[PDB]
RNA sequence: GAAGACAUUGUCAGGUGGGGAGUUUCACAUCUGUUGCAGAUGUCUAAGGGGGGCUCAUGGAGAACAGAAAUCUCCAGUAGAACAAAGGGUAAAAGCCCCCUUGAUUUUGAUUUUUGUGAAUACAAACCAUGAAAGU
RNA sequence: UUGACAUUGUGAAGAGACAUAGAGGGUGUAGAAUAAGUGGGAGCUUCGGCGCCAGUGAAAUACCACUACCUUUAUAGUUUC
RNA sequence: AAGCUCGUAUCAGUUUUAUGAGAUUAGAGGUUCCGGGGUCGAAAUGACCUUGACCUAUUCU
């Protein structure tokens, strides 16, 4: 019971992967090594382009 | 823990007293310790507040500041264990700020002394009358961090002081903050620190300048408008006859119409 | 109730058991109740009252007031019956302490703090214009109600609970709860 | 021999337990912290009615101290002023001042926005305010 | 793993607490003195010692009531260890 | 797809006619009485010394 994230957050004071290790800030940094990736549906076509690959021509004024 | 060992506390308060006598710096280890024990709730006693009073009345700056920051921490319950708050404030204002004009404290410490004096005064209905001319040197918008000084000016106002010595203050502020050409923040600060004076001392500015200040209702700047509306709503419930018919808002005017006959 | 009446009756008989200490025994009520903490500012104040305090008041005034209140049997004072007193703190404190209360004209309650400033404001007897039961720091609170009139006791008690054991007493008499 | 009403054994109740199982992946701005912040104080969240009188902004000329701006007088001035910043509407006013009031009141139904309300809208009876009145 | 109950019987000696009945207390400094504090005030008097009027002190002491804390005395019983 | 009130004349991817809708003070100097140095000062709200920020006169709309 003491080894639960609930009890830890209570005794101390969100993102997937916050443990006794690896706070908020650290999880985002470590996810960089993986999820520069390209999302697709089951038939195959772009839902969400990869990071820094948005492919929209902005209004450059 | 179980019971308070008075034989020990009364003994180790005597060493704090006998340290604060040594005028070099050695009362640091009395002040820094008594603050900790007060915060831990171990030394809630009248004998201890005297130690920090003597520290505030000391000559060393880092001891006087320890005492002042203790009595600050909006103040804490230690004020309700003092032996004479009026004489305390009088001795402080006489020794540190005005008396010798030694010019030891910097502005950041003078402001913290002012805060303590005004917050004691407003809370306990004190009368010194030198405060209100000491503020006037520092009540200029060309001065260093005046928003703290003027926020303590109001805190030393009462229902029970001669409003002329506050009229001079209000007419200094009005001459130097809501005059011709002044900026929006400056004028809004002036009006905001005048209305929270008048919330304690209502008959400290007369109708003729009240009207001059409610001029600024529709001021297009959104600081001065929010400020003037506060003064109007303050005198709508207190002395609505000073306001003109245009400002008496549907109930002050009705109360005056029934009570004027 | 008339359980007050049986108390006050043989208090008035105690009136005639240890008769006189060559003065008059005032009547007092001591309030005792719980459930409140005055170290927090839970303050109360009310002055909706009417006695015989062997009336000893000091009115400050002007020419228009001193010859008004030379009748009346009252101690009176000029403005410079006060101006020539500030030089001595214990002198200005002795008059402080002399009188049960203070009053003054509508003109002089702008000038009185420049003269009698530190005193007369913490003492809780500051003057009041002409033409109390403060919960300062304690749970104990006693008030003088009358003299040697059972109505006054209840009259004050309902006001005290209005504001929020009860005891009635005289100068040397016993306590009646 | 040792030990002894404790240990043990039985049932409950807390703790630990990836060793193992299953599973998922509304506002300007003084007063405390993270960085130039989310938070705490206090501080705005707003005078409508119906009668009268009068014209505003700005510019020009002119008057001791008085000047670019202090008060006074005259001329021009369709709004360039104000009415909760480049826009509509308003000039014997929808604006400023003055007089009187507080219809920002109840009852009965009708319409638009909108099936839920609220909002606005007109409509009749009463108590009322206002002006000499029409009328509101 | 730690606690309670049961198994679980026969004896003894001690410590703490409930609960009542009591008993007394207060040095920051000045002040005759060690001032919880508050409110009534100028003697019940064995003494007129004294209380009032006199300093000094935020607060003034006799006399009598209130209701805060602190520390101790005893065990009808109550229990725990 | 199954039908049921009845068989009017109302309708129409159409036409016609009328009619509405910001930065620059170098040049002058005054202050900071919280930034004070300087020979001096038992002692001083000073001779003056600079860092300054301050109130200023300029330019565009």
């Amino acid at each position: 019971t003491g080894k639960k994230e609930k009890s830890r957050r209570i005794r101390e004071g969100r993102v997937k992967g916050e443990n006794f290790y690896r706070d908020s800030k650290r999880v985002k940094f470590l996810n960089m090594y993986t999820s520069g990736k390209e999302i697709r549906n089951k038939k195959g076509n772009l839902i969400r382009a990869a990071s820094f690959q948005d492919s929209t021509i902005p209004d450059a004024r | 823990t179980n019971g308070k060992n008075q034989k020990l506390n009364k003994s180790t308060q005597a060493v704090c007293f006998n340290l604060l006598d040594q005028p070099d710096s050695q009362g640091i280890w009395a002040t820094k310790l008594t603050r900790e024990l007060w915060r831990r709730g171990i030394w809630d006693d009248s004998r201890t507040v005297e130690i920090m009073t003597q520290a505030a009345l000391h000559q060393d700056v880092k001891i006087v500041m320890s005492g002042v920051m203790f009595f600050l921490d909006l103040n804490f319950s230690a004020i309700h264990l003092l032996r004479d708050p009026q004489g305390f404030a009088e001795k402080l204002f006489k020794e540190h700020l005005s008396g010798k004009t030694k010019n030891k404290f910097d502005m950041e410490q003078k402001i913290s002394l002012m805060q303590l004096l005004s917050r004691l005064i407003g809370t306990h209905k004190l009368i010194v009358l030198g405060i209100y001319t000491f503020f006037l040197k520092y009540l200029t918008p060309k001065q260093r961090d005046v928003t703290r000084i003027m926020s303590a000016c109001a805190q030393a106002c009462h229902d029970l002081v001669p409003p002329e010595v506050i009229n001079v203050m209000v007419r200094k502020i009005a001459d130097e903050f809501v005059s011709d050409g002044v900026a929006n923040e400056v004028a809004a600060a002036g009006i905001n620190t005048i209305r929270e004076i008048c919330s304690r001392a209502p008959l400290a500015i007369d109708e003729i300048l009240l009207q001059d200040l409610v001029e600024y209702k529709g001021s297009k700047a959104k600081g001065v408008n929010m400020a003037a509306k506060s003064l109007i709503a303050l005198y709508r419930d207190v002395a609505p006859e000073m306001l003109k018919k245009k400002d008496r808002g549907k109930n002050a005017a009705m109360e005056v119409q029934e009570a004027k006959k | 109730s008339s359980q007050v009446r049986e108390h006050v009756k043989e208090l008035l008989k105690y009136s005639n058991e240890t008769k006189k200490r060559n003065f008059l025994e005032t009547v007092e009520l001591q309030v005792g109740l719980k459930n409140y903490d005055p170290q927090r500012d839970k303050r109360f104040s009310g002055s909706l009252k009417l006695p015989r305090p062997n009336m000893s008041i000091c009115i400050f005034g002007d020419a228009f007031d001193v010859d008004r209140a030379k009748s009346c049997g009252v101690d009176a004072m000029s403005v410079d019956d006060l101006k020539k007193l500030n030089k001595n703190k214990k002198l200005i404190k002795k008059l402080s302490k002399k009188y049960n209360a203070f009053i003054a004209s509508e003109v002089l309650i702008k000038q009185v703090p420049r003269l009698l400033g530190p005193q007369l404001s913490k003492a809780g007897k500051f003057p009041t214009p002409v033409s109390k039961f403060q919960l300062k720091k304690v749970l104990c609170l006693a008030v003088a109600v009358g003299n040697v009139l059972v109505n006054q006791i209840l009259m004050s008690v309902n006001f005290f609970v209005s504001l929020l054991s009860l005891v009635v007493k005289s100068s040397m008499g016993p306590a009646f709860r």
